[PDB]
């Protein structure tokens, strides 16, 4: 009796002050699933066309989010804006106006936390991304479709907007939806996946009908309902706190990554959304750069969100022709920068981004001689090690080869306990933090390392006599 | 009805 | 300093309508003035314009329906950050 998708997101233990806005087609607001809980707004901005069709898409999604019988957040108050016409087409400009409309309604009649579901995509849009970013700065939570083109999400908007939660689609077998040349978008702009194929929900065909639809919007609607419920339970969550918790509570490594193109496999988060089980914990996430160009001086950058701290920095290139990485200040924030090498096709920079208030952090460098630095005090903790070089070919202390410069991430956080865990043996070596601990830094001890990156709480080092080093922390 | 053509571009 | 952008996926482009985005501190009264300024200038060249919407709240700026020939003119207007040609979004 329970739809696979509602079951898939239920955690191992389980049992209206939030509003979810919906920008979509028209809504049959008096369908049984959503009747009385959806308010049609008086906003409409659609391009001209070139009655059951017209409200099918929006009706199904409102259903997935808030439906009495088949919905994720069954007790969810919703508000609809019409921005897609009957063929499901809208404009960037009409969407802007709708998003503007939301902020205005907020200013003139505030309620509680707002979630905005954006079940649509066009190509990368500068202005649409910017609008989303401001709406996020204003304290609003945005959830969007990764897009349906079996392509890189960074090429689509609002999917590419960094401040918005971008959601890809998985099927009943937990695999990325594929269909011919179409299917879920993927890549580094995707934050997580959710059920998005064969999804039961309200059909606009009649007041009591249900239909099965599929799309990254359906995947996105699941995340919006989960977010609605997370915010009902803890309304003071900021976006950044909310995003980290979605990642933390997702199922991990249930996606077979061979479904993605080779070069997107490490970039694409292996996460299928789930409701959290129902005092303070250390949350971290890994942020990947776009691939740099193949020029020598090409570099890649990875950044954290405004309220996150960059706790460690690594790099990777599948040929291994790279010159490592370094943490450098930029606009007041630590940023992680990776270096390409001569003959190298380009490299990735890989950041570990965490929610750690009550903390100041700095980078400590020693130049080549191997080479060492440390965090020179107590209750001030080493969270990450980076290493870069100009050539081509120990508690609280980082060490790297003698021809390399070396960098330590040092944080003031006396509430934190950290331990360094090593393991070595050979294409790949991994070491994981024990349960309750959070991976803050991942590196390789100085054979030939392609690179290293954190995957959830597991440090991965790729090689072609190799040891992986994990820094692990928790609150005490 | 699976991938309704109501979704772009299924 | 003012840049112009149109969608890289050609069939999704919607030429003829443009989102003009002004610098961040720009007050609504200036946004509207600047829209009227552009209208004036375009009229002196026998181009017809229609200001569809003036934005304030998230971004300052306005929505304009006008020939692309005026883009160079529009880009010289005081306060302009960048201009983006409208383009399509689709149900996902
Ligand atoms: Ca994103």
């Amino acid at each position: 009796s329970i739809p696979w998708n509602l079951e898939r997101i239920t955690p191992p233990r389980y049992r209206s002050l939030v509003e979810v806005y919906l920008l979509d087609t028209s809504i049959q607001s008096d369908h049984r699933e959503i009747e009385g809980r959806v308010m049609v707004t008086d906003f409409e901005n659609v391009p001209e066309e070139d009655a059951s069709k017209c409200d099918s898409h929006g009706t199904h999604l409102a259903g997935v989010v808030s439906g009495r019988d088949a919905g994720v957040a069954k007790g969810a108050s919703m508000r609809s804006l019409r921005v897609l016409n009957c063929q499901g087409k809208g404009t960037v400009s009409g969407t802007l106006i709708g998003l503007e409309f939301i902020r205005k309604s907020q200013l003139v009649q505030p309620v509680g936390p707002l979630v905005v579901l954006l079940p649509l995509a066009g190509g990368y849009s500068r202005v649409l991304n910017a609008a989303c970013q401001r709406l996020a700065r204003a304290g609003v939570v945005l959830v969007t479709a990764a897009g349906n083109f079996r392509d890189d999400a960074c090429l689509y908007s609002p999917a590419s907007a960094p401040e918005v939660i971008t959601v890809g689609a998985t099927n009943a077998q937990d695999q990325p939806v594929t269909l011919g040349t179409l299917g879920t978008n993927f890549g580094r702009c995707v934050d997580l996946f959710a059920p998005g194929e064969d999804i039961i929900g309200a059909s606009s065909d009649c007041s009591t009908c249900f239909v099965s639809q599929s799309g990254t919007s359906q995947a996105a609607a699941h995340v919006a309902g989960i977010a609605a419920m997370m915010l009902s339970a803890e309304p003071e969550l900021t976006l950044a706190e909310l995003r980290q918790r979605l990642i933390h509570f997702s199922a991990k490594d249930v996606i077979n990554e061979a479904w993605f193109p080779e070069d997107q496999r490490v970039l694409t988060p292996n996460l299928v959304a789930a409701l959290p089980p129902s005092g303070w914990q250390l949350f971290c996430r890994t942020v990947w750069s776009a691939h740099s160009g193949p020029t020598r001086m090409a570099t890649a950058i990875a950044r954290c969100a405004p309220d996150e701290e960059l706790l460690s920095c690594s790099s990777f290139s599948r040929s291994g022709k790279r010159r490592g990485e370094r943490m450098e200040a930029q606009g007041g924030k630590l940023v992680c920068r990776a270096h390409n090498a001569f003959g190298g096709e380009g490299v990735y920079a890989i950041a570990r981004c965490c929610l750690l208030p009550q903390a100041n952090c700095s980078v400590h460098t020693a130049p080549p001689a191997g080479t060492r630095v440390h965090c020179h005090q107590q209750g001030h903790v080493l969270t990450g090690c980076s290493s870069h070089w100009e050539v081509e070919d120990q508690p609280n202390q980082c060490v790297g080869h003698r021809e390399a410069s070396i960098h330590a991430s040092c944080c003031h956080a006396p509430g934190l306990e950290c331990k360094v865990k090593e393991h070595g043996i050979q294409e790949q070596v991994t070491v994981a933090c024990e349960e309750g601990w959070t991976l803050t830094g991942c590196s390789a001890l100085p054979s030939h390392v392609l690179g290293a990156y954190a995957v959830d709480n597991t440090c991965v080092v790729r090689s072609r006599a190799v040891t992986a080093v994990a820094i692990c922390c928790r609150s005490r | 009805x699976x991938f309704e053509p109501t979704t772009f571009a299924c | 300093t003012a840049t112009f952008h149109r969608c890289a996926k050609d069939p999704w482009r919607l030429p003829g309508t443009y989102v003009v985005v002004l610098k961040e501190e720009t007050h609504l009264s200036q946004s509207e003035r600047t829209a009227r300024r552009l209208q004036a200038q375009a009229a002196r060249r026998g181009y017809l314009t229609k200001i569809l919407h003036v934005f304030h709240g998230l971004l300052p700026g306005f929505l304009v329906k006008m020939s692309g020939d005026l883009l160079e003119l529009a880009l010289k207007l005081p306060h302009v950050d960048y201009i983006e040609e409208d383009s399509s979004v689709f149900a996902q």
